[PDB]
């Protein structure tokens, strides 16, 4: 009944409408300051040179961008992987120009969204639950950390970290397509595994159910009020949905234990995303997809054209036109 | 919860289905090499071998440009090469 | 007191025959030099 | 309760058994380290840079000091040798006593003898046992002293000459270099303690952290935790591994990022260039080659009206120009030679690019860690011809990768241990749902 | 500018030792079930 | 089309006399460029230089004439720039240099004379893409 | 009690492989097509039709083999084997591209075959056929993708086809021609498919992590009978967190249920008007008001500009090679470059 002990005892209380948390703590100012500084930014920032030739590029709804064109741009690439707050800066005018607002505003929400796996651990001990679904969102973090962090410090400029932006989201994944061949690579693969996987096991699950609910109502009626929140008995019959489920494939394809359908659930997305999140992370050192370029050739020594070769030389096209002033020799090794 | 047929834990652990399939199995497997070893494969479905890709002095592809008459062109590229 | 041959057996040996071949035939192709 | 997929949690209340995992394992690790090297040794052709040839532990050897002389260059295979065959030897030793005491040992060592004996509950016991791995630790950090300073030496790719075997006789010991690192900035141009870039002080930072597990060894064997940390903790086995894992993945990070910017302790000789490295080093090669032609690289404005070979920092530092830019907090030894107090010296620059340096430009330039995964060697367009792989994308992709699995299951480990440890881990209990005596939010 | 460098610089050590000290304030036992 | 003796004769000197490789020379050059001399001239290009290829006409053009296996081999023990003006062995392998370039100390005679018919004969299988880069990959 | 009925009775007998009526569309056509697809990717060459090698036979890989579309020449024609273009020739069948059509064609018959069967199945056990609906979502991109796509251009020669690396290769194209990325029926589908990913592991965790302790055992997965009435975790304890967490929760299972239906078949419905829309070039390529500005003023520069020079890369440098048929001879001088590269 000391005033710590209070404090301590609302930052934790399970009756407040948020919960707070001691991760929560860290949580709500990172997030206040990575939002506001975003949305002042994504009207009204002026233009930033991103890739640090003086060539400024134009982010912001009030320098004639649209919600799709606009981003807040990328830091500067004199800046590098320096640390670059407002206070390193001689004014808020150069501030701008370089970049400054992104790298506040990608640290305080890499800050605050680990905060947030952490309070979805936090809460779930104070419920008495199960511990793992902050396990769940480390697939989606870690995808964030790789864009904005890891991809940085490898290539070894902020300017290459993903944009805050629609459109500036597309150039960052054709640039990483030219340079890695995202396409080629494994764990790129496994992601759109994980994610079409998931979709497809999303509508599957959300339609056997949907096809098995019990009846409770009548065709005037939505059928949804024939389920009360937190009524005991379950509201769809899953021996009928596994009936039909292996009927439609053959029985032993289908799950009649419902703890094992919904960890498959869960699994099947989180790990697809575990491993893209992580071909990001290890593409910002250079280990790139696969490359059968000229793998094929006939028997004088002709090249044989596959559809890699095809590949290549659209991704071509992509490395020879992007930053197309940033580059002054042959090669471009970062 | 079963239709009848039989285990196939049941079968593959039989010692007459492997006495069956100890035979099929790899009897299939040469089949379908020697459907390459012997080159039939080649003149079944059309595919160059490496060495008749192009003529020995040329770097176009004999690529189909006819509909009605593509079958006959595609025969014209094979005889440029005899 | 089993069938051996079913609506089962054909839908296995269907796939599982084309298989075995296809798989010799790609063993052989390792071995094609140019 | 456990089901075969989670077979080993069997183990964590039989103590023999669980030793029996774990020195096992330890036979795995040691067999690995020399099975390994000697397949280095039998595919190792000595003409060839270590970096053409996919090796990752004959590089930390010679970085020890054993096997190369004056510039890298091998010498003698023979400690390549004998540190595999060593290591190999010594699995079957550990191999044994592992499969000893998991299949026909004491099940649980606590009736055999209370000194090997232990309850997870049992926080002095548990503090004994942390003080004396840390008092090993110590020796183990000490040995690279003894190494450093009284059997050979260490390779140092700053000796003057091309780099060199060097004996260390002045390690670092004031506090202010060696915990100075520790207070640097992990950003761009301070790089925390991957900056490190010099032998002195690699072997004082060895010197302090000998002494200080030892320290806390015997003071783990000595004290018992305080209420404070006694109230703090979760006092279990799986919580336990989950502290450890969460310092595994801490570790394993910055592992990454030591082999990716450090060329200090993994010599570029051994490892391959930095990225950073290769891309300073192309800057360079056409800097040379341009000027020979006869251009004047210092006034050359380039296509954006920033110098095309050379350009200011922005805290005004002359630096390479280009994209190269970003990469000009990089340092190394065959281009400090060219730097002046401002940055890169353009007298030096026209008057004093030695052969030696054009020829390094060009091989890190052309062995930049850059390569597929089928180790087709540079940028991903680029035709078949070369097979390559730095080590460092090697080394730095799969480290990333296991940290960033161990932080997960840091993060599984942790929360089953709080869970379990309150009692609700294998479920809510229908009769006492805590949310059902909340008062609603709303 | 230095003024403001010295107010973050104090905002989050205040927040860094809010956290700090909240997870040694008895943290494990603010759960439902068992306390200590 | 197959790798015929015709493609695989290639100029011995400057005097026009010839030389017909085999198969076996052939690959075993295109074995060794790879080892010692692809990480700067995969393709017939020059990474550290671009302005200087390994194509046919352009080894015509350089003094000592370089379109044969004579002036290949003797570019491979004592190599000058383009005009002949100046002797480069210290920032090009060579085998006068074989101690700054390791790679070079196990050549032996002959496979120079491999390396040199590869250089040779390639752009005579590939045309433009050989020392034309990425235009035409 | 005719033979039509007897027919009835034995094609709906309970066996491990249910047939049914469906059985008869679907398993000769679900068949066909994916054995069409092995042969074509293990024995057949695109070399006439493309220019390019496509078998295991040749060298391939299984991410660069395909079965190849038929030439542009080919037109829209069926290429039926007994058509006036193979004329009952299977080589010249297999060399003029006539298995992407034999394969495309069975497909489409196959799905309609496995629709049917998730009717006739649903009709049988007696549940509600919204499987079937679901499955509508996958049929719609098929026949936008595979069909309508490539009847509203030149040929079948660009519709995709079917291998690893090919379907890549669509990918590229659709960005560098169409701008597909900046189309807002694609970036509905694209919140489809990762909003149904979320949904499908959040829900998952969420089950598994309010579970109700309703065995003894370490492994949770034992105290679970499906023949239970009760559920097995606390929808009541799931709502607590995620309003506390998020702000708002699901309180009804069975909008929940339905919602993870409707998220991913709206999207994927949503991506296929978009490729109807690039049927016919009617492309989301250009904002006019930023061309405009970017014209008169040079030093405007945004994503969406950046963007579209990448695009005329692509454009430039993979057209020669991908459209074999056009003859693009393109000088050096010609490329869009920027500096160096
Ligand atoms: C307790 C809980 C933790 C609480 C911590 C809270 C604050 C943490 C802040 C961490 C973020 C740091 C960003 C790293 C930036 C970067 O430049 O990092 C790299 C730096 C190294 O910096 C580089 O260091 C270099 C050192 O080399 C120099 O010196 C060398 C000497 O040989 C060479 O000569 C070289 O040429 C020369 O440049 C230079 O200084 C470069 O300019 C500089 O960029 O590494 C480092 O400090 C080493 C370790 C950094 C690891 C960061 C990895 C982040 C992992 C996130 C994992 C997310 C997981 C997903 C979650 C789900
Ligand atoms: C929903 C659930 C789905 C379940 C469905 C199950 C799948 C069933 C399979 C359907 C098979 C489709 C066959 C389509 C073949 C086709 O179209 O083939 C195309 C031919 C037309 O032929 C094309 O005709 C073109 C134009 O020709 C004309 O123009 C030229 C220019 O001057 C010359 O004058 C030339 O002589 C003259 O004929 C070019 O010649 C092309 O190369 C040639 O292919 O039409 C014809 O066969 C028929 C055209 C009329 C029928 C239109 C119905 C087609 C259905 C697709 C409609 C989509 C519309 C897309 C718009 C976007
Ligand atoms: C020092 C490291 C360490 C240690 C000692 C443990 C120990 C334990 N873990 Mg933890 N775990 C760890 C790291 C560790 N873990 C990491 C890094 C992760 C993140 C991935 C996890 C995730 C995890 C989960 C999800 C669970 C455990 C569980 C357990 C317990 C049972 C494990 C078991 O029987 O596995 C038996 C072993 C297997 C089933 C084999 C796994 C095979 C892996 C996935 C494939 C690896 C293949 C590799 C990549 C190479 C591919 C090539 C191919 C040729 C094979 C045990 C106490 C269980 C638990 O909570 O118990 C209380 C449990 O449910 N662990
Ligand atoms: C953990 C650290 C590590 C690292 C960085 C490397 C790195 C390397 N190894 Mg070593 N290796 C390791 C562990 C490691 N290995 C282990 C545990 C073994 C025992 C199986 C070997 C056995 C081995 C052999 C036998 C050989 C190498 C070779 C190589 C090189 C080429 C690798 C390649 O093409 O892989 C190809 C990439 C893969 C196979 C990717 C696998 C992806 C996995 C399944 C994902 C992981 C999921 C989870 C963990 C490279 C320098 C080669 C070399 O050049 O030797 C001189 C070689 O011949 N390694
Ligand atoms: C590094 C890997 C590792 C290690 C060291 C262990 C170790 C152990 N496991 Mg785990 N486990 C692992 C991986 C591992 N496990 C994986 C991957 C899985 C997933 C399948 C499991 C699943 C699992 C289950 C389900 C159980 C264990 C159990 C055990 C313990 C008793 C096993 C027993 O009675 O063996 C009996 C086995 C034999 C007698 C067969 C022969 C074994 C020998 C040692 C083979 C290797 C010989 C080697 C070549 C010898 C060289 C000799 C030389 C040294 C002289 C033992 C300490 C058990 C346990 O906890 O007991 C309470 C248990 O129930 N494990
Ligand atoms: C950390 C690993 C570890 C641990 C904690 C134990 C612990 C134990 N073992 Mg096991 N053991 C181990 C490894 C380990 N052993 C290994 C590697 C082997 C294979 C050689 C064995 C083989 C073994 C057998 C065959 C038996 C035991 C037994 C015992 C028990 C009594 C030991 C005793 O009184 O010796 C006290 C101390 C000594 C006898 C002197 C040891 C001096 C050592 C060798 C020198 C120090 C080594 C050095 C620090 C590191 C290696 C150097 C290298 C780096 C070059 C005890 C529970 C006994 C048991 O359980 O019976 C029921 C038993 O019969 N152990
Ligand atoms: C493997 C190494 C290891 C482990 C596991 C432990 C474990 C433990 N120690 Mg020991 N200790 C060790 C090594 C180790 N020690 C060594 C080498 C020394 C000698 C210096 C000590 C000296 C020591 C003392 C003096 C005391 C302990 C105590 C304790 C207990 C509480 C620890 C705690 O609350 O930390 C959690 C850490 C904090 C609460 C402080 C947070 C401040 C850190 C530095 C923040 C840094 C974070 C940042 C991201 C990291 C980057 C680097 C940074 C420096 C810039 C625990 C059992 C306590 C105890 O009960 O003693 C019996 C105690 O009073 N330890
Ligand atoms: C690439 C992604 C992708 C694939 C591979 C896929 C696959 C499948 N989805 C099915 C179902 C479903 N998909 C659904 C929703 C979704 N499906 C999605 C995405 C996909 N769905 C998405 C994103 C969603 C969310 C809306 C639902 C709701 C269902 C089902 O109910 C059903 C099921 O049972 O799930 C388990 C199965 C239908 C089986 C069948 O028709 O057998 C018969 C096979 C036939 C008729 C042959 C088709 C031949 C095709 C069209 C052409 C030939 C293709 C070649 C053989 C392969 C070429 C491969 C190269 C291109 C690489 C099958 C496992
Ligand atoms: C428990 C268990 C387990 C585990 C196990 C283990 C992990 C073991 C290990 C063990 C070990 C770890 C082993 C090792 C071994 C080794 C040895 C036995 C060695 C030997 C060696 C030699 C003989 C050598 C030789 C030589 C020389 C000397 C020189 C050079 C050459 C040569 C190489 C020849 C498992 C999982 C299965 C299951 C359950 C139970
Ligand atoms: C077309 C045609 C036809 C038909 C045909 C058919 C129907 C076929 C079939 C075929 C088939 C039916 C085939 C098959 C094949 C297969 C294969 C080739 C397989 C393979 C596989 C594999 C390789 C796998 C492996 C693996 C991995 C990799 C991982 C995991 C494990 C496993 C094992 C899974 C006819 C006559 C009418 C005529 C016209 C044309
Ligand atoms: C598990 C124990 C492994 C011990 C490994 C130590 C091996 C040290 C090797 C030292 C090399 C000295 C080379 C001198 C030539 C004699
Ligand atoms: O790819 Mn191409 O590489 Ca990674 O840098 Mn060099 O150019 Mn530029 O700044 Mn963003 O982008
Ligand atoms: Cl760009
Ligand atoms: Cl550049
Ligand atoms: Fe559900």
């Amino acid at each position: 009944a000391n005033l710590w002990e209070r404090f301590c005892n609302w930052v934790t209380s399970t009756d407040n409408r948020l919960y707070v948390g001691w991760f929560g703590v860290i949580m709500i100012p990172t997030l206040l300051a990575a939002t506001i500084c975003f949305v002042i930014a994504f009207i009204a920032a002026p233009p930033v040179d991103i890739d640090g030739i003086r060539e400024p590029v134009s982010g912001s709804l009030l320098y004639g961008n649209n919600i799709i064109t606009g981003a807040v741009v990328p830091s500067s690439n004199a800046i590098g992987l320096h640390f670059y707050p407002i206070w390193e800066a001689a004014s808020l005018d150069e501030w701008l120009y370089n970049g400054g607002p992104y790298q506040l505003i990608i640290f305080h929400f890499l800050l605050g969204a680990s905060c947030y796996m952490g309070r979805q651990w936090e809460l779930s001990y104070r419920l008495g639950m199960r511990p793992w679904i902050c396990v769940a969102y480390s697939a989606p973090l870690a995808s964030a950390f790789a864009v904005f962090l890891i991809y940085p410090i490898g290539q070894g400029s902020f300017s290459d970290g993903m944009p805050l932006g629609i459109s500036g989201t597309f150039n960052f994944m054709i640039v990483f397509q030219a340079e890695h061949n995202i396409l080629m690579h494994p764990f790129h693969q496994l992601g759109v595994a994980g994610v079409f996987g998931g979709a497809l096991f999303c509508a599957m699950h959300g339609s056997l159910v949907t096809s098995s609910l019990i009846r409770e109502t009548t065709e005037t009626e939505s059928a949804n009020y024939g389920y009360k929140f937190g009524q005991e008995e379950e509201t769809y019959n899953i021996v009928a949905a596994h009936g039909y489920f292996g009927r439609l494939i053959f029985q032993y394809a289908s799950f009649n234990n419902s703890r094992s359908l919904h960890f498959f659930l869960a699994a099947w997305p989180v790990v697809g995303v575990w491993f893209t999140a992580l071909g990001i992370s290890t593409m910002a050192f250079n280990l790139n997809g696969f490359n059968f370029n000229h793998s094929v050739i006939d028997a004088k020594g002709n090249v044989i054209n596959t559809w890699a070769d095809i590949i290549n030389r659209a991704n071509l096209g992509m490395e020879v036109m992007h930053e197309r002033n940033a580059h002054n020799f042959p090669l471009d090794l970062a | 919860g079963t239709t009848g047929e039989r285990p196939f834990s049941d079968i593959i652990t039989s010692v007459r289905y492997w006495v069956i399939h100890s035979i099929t199995i790899p009897a299939l497997f040469i089949a379908g090499w020697l459907f390459v070893s012997t080159g039939l494969a080649y003149d079944v479905f059309g595919t160059p071998r490496p060495d008749s890709y192009y003529a020995q002095e040329q770097r176009s592809i004999p690529l189909v440009t006819d509909r009605f008459e593509a079958k006959q062109q595609v025969e014209t590229f094979l005889e440029q090469l005899k | 007191s089993y069938p051996i041959f079913t609506v089962r057996w054909v839908a296995v040996h269907t796939l599982a025959v084309p298989t075995i071949f296809f798989l010799g035939a790609i063993a052989a192709m390792q071995f094609i030099q140019r | 309760g456990f089901a075969w997929w989670a077979g080993n949690a069997r183990l964590i209340n039989l103590s023999g058994k669980l030793l029996g995992a774990h020195v096992a394992h330890a036979g795995l690790i040691v067999f690995w380290a020399g099975a390994m090297t000697l397949f280095e040794l039998a595919h190792f052709i000595p003409e060839k840079p270590m970096y053409e040839q996919g090796l990752i532990l004959i590089p930390h050897i010679a970085t020890l000091g054993w096997g190369v002389g004056p510039g890298g260059e091998v010498v003698d295979t023979f400690p390549f040798f004998v540190v595999g065959v060593v290591h190999l030897i010594s699995s079957a030793v550990l191999g044994f006593g592992g499969v000893y005491h998991a299949i026909r040992g004491p099940e649980t060592l606590e009736e055999y003898s209370s000194f090997f004996g232990y309850d997870w509950k049992d926080k002095n016991k548990m503090t004994t046992i942390l003080g004396f791995h840390l008092i090993v630790l110590g020796i183990g950090a000490l040995l690279l002293v003894a190494k450093a300073m009284f059997f050979g030496g260490l390779y140092d790719t700053w000796a003057p000459g091309g780099g060199d075997v060097r004996v260390i006789t002045n390690p670092t010991l004031d506090p202010r270099v060696i915990f100075g690192y520790l207070l640097k900035s992990p950003f761009g141009g301070e790089g925390w303690i991957v900056s490190v870039n010099n032998l002195e002080d690699v072997v004082g930072g060895h010197i302090w952290i000998g002494l200080i597990c030892i320290a806390g060894g015997i003071w783990h064997i000595l004290t018992t935790p305080f209420g404070w940390a006694r109230r703090a903790f979760i006092w279990s086995g799986e919580a336990y591994l989950s502290y450890s894992l969460g310092a595994l993945s801490m570790m394993g990070f910055i592992a990454t990022c030591f082999v990716w910017f450090n060329n200090t302790v993994y010599p570029s000789e051994f490892y391959g260039p930095t990225g950073p490295e290769a891309s300073q080093a192309q800057a360079m090669t056409f800097l040379i080659r341009d000027q020979k032609l006869g251009a004047n690289v210092g006034s050359a404005q380039g296509p954006t009206g920033l110098g095309k070979y050379l350009m200011r920092s922005p805290t005004g530092e002359i630096i390479f120009g280009g994209e190269t830019m970003r990469f000009w907090d990089f340092r190394g030894p065959w281009l400090e030679p060219l730097r002046g107090p401002n940055g890169l010296d353009l007298n030096k620059i026209k008057n004093d690019i030695q052969p030696w340096q054009e020829r390094r430009a060009a091989e890190y330039m052309t062995h930049a860690p850059l390569g597929s995964l089928n180790s087709v060697g540079g940028v991903a367009t680029e035709i078949n011809s070369v097979n390559f792989v730095s080590p460092r994308s090697w080394l730095a992709t799969s480290h990333f990768v296991l940290a960033f699995f161990f932080l997960v299951g840091h993060l599984w480990h942790a929360g089953r241990a709080r869970a379990a440890a309150a009692g609700f881990e294998k479920g809510i209990d229908r009769e006492s749902e805590p949310v059902l005596s909340m008062p609603s939010l709303d | 500018m230095e003024t403001l460098k010295i107010t973050v610089y104090i905002v989050v050590t205040f927040f860094v030792l809010l956290f700090v000290f909240g997870f040694l304030s008895g943290d494990p036992a603010r759960n439902p079930k068992r306390k200590d | 089309a197959e790798l015929t003796p015709e493609v695989l004769t290639v100029p011995l000197n400057s005097e026009g006399k010839t030389i017909t490789l085999t198969e076996k020379q052939y690959l075993e050059g295109k074995r060794l460029f790879q080892y010692a001399c692809a990480s700067c001239h995969v393709g017939g290009i020059t990474k550290t230089n671009p302005s200087l290829d390994l194509r046919t006409e352009t080894l015509a053009l350089a003094t000592p004439p370089r379109d044969n296996i004579e002036g290949l081999v003797d570019y491979m023990k004592n190599p000058t720039t383009y005009d002949g003006e100046q002797e480069i062995a210290e920032v090009h392998p060579s085998l006068r240099s074989a101690d700054i370039f390791p790679k070079m100390r196990n050549l032996t005679e002959k496979d120079l004379v491999a390396i040199a018919g590869h250089i040779l004969v390639e752009p005579k299988i590939l045309g433009d893409k050989w020392g034309g880069g990425k235009v035409y990959y | 009690r005719g033979w039509f009925d007897i027919l009835d009775d034995w094609l709906k007998r309970d066996r491990f492989v249910f047939v049914g009526w469906s059985g008869i569309l679907l398993f000769p056509c679900a068949y066909l097509a994916l054995g069409g697809w092995l042969t074509g990717t293990t024995f057949v060459t695109s070399w006439y039709t493309h220019g390019l090698a496509s078998s295991y036979l040749e060298g391939c890989n299984f991410l660069t083999v395909a079965v190849s579309t038929p030439a542009n020449s080919m037109g829209h024609s069926l290429l039926l084997l007994w058509g006036p273009e193979a004329q009952g020739d299977f080589t010249r069948w297999c060399q003029l591209g006539g298995l992407w059509t034999f394969i495309a064609l069975h497909g489409a018959f196959g799905l309609i075959g496995f629709m049917l069967r998730q009717f006739e199945i649903a009709r049988l056990v007696g549940v509600r056929p919204y499987n079937a609906i679901a499955f509508s979502a996958p049929i719609a991109v098929f026949v936008s993708v595979f069909l309508i796509y490539p009847l509203g251009q030149s040929s079948w020669f660009f519709a995709p086809s079917f291998g690893v690396a090919a379907i890549f290769r669509f990918l590229l194209f659709f960005q560098g021609f169409h701008n597909w990325t900046l189309n807002p029926f694609h970036m509905m589908g694209v919140a489809g498919v990762l909003g149904g990913a979320l949904l499908c592991a959040i829900h998952g965790a969420t089950v598994e992590n309010t579970l109700f302790q309703d065995g003894e055992g370490a492994s949770t997965f034992r105290a679970f009978n499906p023949t239970q009435a009760e559920e097995t975790y606390s929808m009541v304890t799931a709502n607590r967190f995620w309003s506390q967490i998020f702000g708002i929760a699901f309180s009804n299972k069975r909008w929940l249920h339905f919602f993870m239906l409707f998220v991913p078949v709206t999207g994927l419905w949503m991506s296929a008007i978009g490729v109807v829309g690039l049927a016919l070039n009617l492309r989301s390529y250009d904002f006019i008001s930023q061309e405009i500005r970017a014209a008169e003023d040079p030093e405007f520069e945004t994503f969406y500009t950046k963007n579209l020079l990448l695009n005329e890369g692509i454009r430039a440098w993979m057209a020669p090679q991908d459209q074999p048929h056009e003859n693009f001879v393109f000088p050096e001088e010609v490329l869009p470059r920027g500096n160096a590269l």
